């Protein structure tokens, strides 16, 4: 949700979902 | 090297962002059976979705045997009806699927060429569809729940208390 | 003006009528609290697809925060138009992506969200019976039996 309003969260969000698979 | 596109992968990006958004904020079905007041709750939601799979099925079976005969009595009126309606199957599929809510328009089956006989059996046809499909499937589909509901009781608590089983000993091992 | 409930339990063929209306909203209340999850879960994903489309929507639709909870909450009771969806620039692609989601989520949620809160309401009232005289009663006794005192 941060990330939806307004380079980082978005490596962040990949290495969460990285995590989870 | 130096010193806005019809398909780019921007655009594809973004909206698969969407679905995936929306899949994992649904995703909180897993902590959510642990609390006291919501297990049953959860446990009749997918009871009922179980039982509704099968009046989809036949919902589908008559959507599709209505819409083939709505898109085959338009086929030859391009550009002849009052709103961009009935002319390909993507359309057919658009009106008869957001009409089940009351949210499409009756002005959809009016002509432009005089052909009051096509006219008529359009209006017909389009009435016929609503009545029957809406009116019936669903009262149907819910005395139909209420029948699957009046023949089991007093054992939601025990199928919560499965749930709730299952969910925190899936805890111990590992 | 809402504030009558005081003085309405006191007749005769009113108590009933109220004690089951505040049932039913105890009830509800926790079906409100999962809609509600579920509104913001889409509700979430519908601002984020449209984020980047200021000026392209044929209405003034799914730009901020304000008009997505504009539009998913006056959409329940069909007042809200399907014309919300369509673009003015091309890109069919997420034109059809919003198209999907937002027929989507009108299916699961009202219907399946009203089947369920029907249903369940049946069920909670078929396990207790013949005591609703007996709650007026005690609804109806509270209320004269505050004024003994001072």
């Amino acid at each position: 949700v941060f990330n939806a309003s307004d380079t980082w969260t978005e490596m962040l969000i990949m290495v969460w979902v990285l995590g989870m698979m | 090297y130096v010193d806005w596109l019809p398909s780019d992968p921007q655009i594809i990006s973004e909206g698969l962002y969407a679905i995936a958004v929306v899949l994992s904020f649904s995703r909180i079905a897993y902590i959510l059976p642990a609390n006291e007041s919501f297990g049953p709750l959860q446990i009749s939601l997918g009871r009922t979705v179980k039982d509704i799979f099968k009046f989809m099925v036949l919902f589908i079976m008559v959507f599709f045997a209505f819409m083939i005969g709505m898109f085959i009595l338009y086929s030859y009126y391009l550009g002849a009806k009052v709103n961009a309606a009935f002319t390909t199957v993507e359309e057919s599929f658009k009106t008869l699927f957001w009409s089940i809510f009351g949210l499409s328009e009756v002005t959809s089956v009016v002509l432009k060429y005089d052909h009051k006989f096509i006219e008529n059996i359009g209006y017909v046809l389009y009435g016929i569809y609503n009545v029957t499909m809406v009116v019936v499937l669903l009262n149907m589909l819910i005395a139909m729940i209420n029948s699957s509901y009046q023949e089991i009781e007093d054992d939601s608590d025990v199928e919560w208390k499965f749930a709730r089983s299952k969910l925190w000993l899936s805890y111990f091992d590992d």
